[PDB]
């Protein structure tokens, strides 16, 4: 499934994940794309912050949804 | 030229009765010079654009919808308001719709370059 | 009530609106906030450019809505 | 500083059953120094802070409830998910509970500086 990541710079990235995937994937697909390293990326959904041994399904992430992800 | 294309007809809910547009038709994806997206529709016998609508990221949603059962129903969705374009996909062959729709949300709310 | 108004590249207007304003009535009070005259502003809501003489409520433009404004 | 703040309780539907929570409560909005938004409800006595909500632009709508006869019911909707947050007004008097709505969704969608 596709979703979207907003920063604080405004662009955005457009990632392919699936519902399994852990918030620790994810960042991983982030750092591959976009060069960031996972130990500074907060990802943030729906006024919380995401915990990396928890799913995008965890969380109700679906198809085409928007993440915040911002820089610690 | 179109960022993305694929055969689509239109169709109503009129209510309780379901209403399909048969004509051929065509969804795009376009760029203008202002650097604007459009989602248009076509019908490819004519050549006349139907639909043309200006989306912003934000603005929309494309989605399947599940309840029918044909599985090729998709719905423009504006996630403010109550505005819904209904389209049944005309591709010949259906292992595409699904990255179709990918693509029309990719185009929509996260426009490369 | 609220609106709204998103740019291109630059930032979010907050407006407080009627109802019953007219699109010109918004855009001069655009020009009356950010300094932008009306023949210059392209009103979008919705998939669509907005007309004149309509009212928000036409459009059903509601409390906390968002325009985008285009730049001619 | 709160950018904004106004005294409400929390509430559930639990499902058909409405259930107020009767303890004194404070909704406040709250900018951090790495400037995110913080949607925050607190219990006035204890000073506790229960919700702390990281929000953005066309994350959330705040608005009243208007099924709810008292006219002082208002939820925090997320957009995208189902997720809701009820609350009842608390302030004694109720000519600025439409204020107190436009300014949550001001800092909420488009924050000044
Ligand atoms: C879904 C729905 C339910 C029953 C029948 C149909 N019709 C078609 O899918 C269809 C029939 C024939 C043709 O070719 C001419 C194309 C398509 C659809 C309902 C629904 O649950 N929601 C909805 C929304 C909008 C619609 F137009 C229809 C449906
Ligand atoms: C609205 C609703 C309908 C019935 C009754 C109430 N209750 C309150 O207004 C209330 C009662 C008592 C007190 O203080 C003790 C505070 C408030 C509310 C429904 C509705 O339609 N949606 C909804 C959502 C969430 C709710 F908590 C209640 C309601």
């Amino acid at each position: 499934m596709q979703i979207f990541v907003k920063t604080l710079t405004g662009k955005t990235i457009t990632l392919e994940v699936e519902p399994s995937d852990t918030i620790e994937n994810v960042k991983a697909k982030i750092q591959d794309k976009e060069g960031i390293p996972p130990d500074q990326q907060r990802l943030i959904f729906a006024g919380k912050q995401l915990e990396d041994g928890r799913t995008l399904s965890d969380y109700n992430i679906q198809k085409e949804s928007t993440l915040h992800l911002v820089l610690r | 030229k179109y960022l993305v294309e694929f055969r689509a007809g239109k169709m109503s809910l009129k209510g309780t009765t379901v209403t399909p547009d048969k004509r051929k038709g065509l969804v795009y994806i376009q760029q203008t010079d202002d650097s604007l997206i459009h989602f248009c529709w076509k019908d490819r016998t004519s050549g006349n654009v139907e639909d043309d609508l200006i989306i912003f990221p934000d603005d929309c949603e494309f989605k399947r919808v599940p309840q029918c059962p044909s599985g090729r129903v998709y719905v423009l969705k504006f996630k403010a308001g109550s505005k819904r374009l209904f389209f049944w996909m005309q591709e010949p062959k259906t292992d595409q719709d699904e990255e179709h729709c990918r693509k029309v949300n990719e185009y929509l709310n996260n426009p490369p370059m």
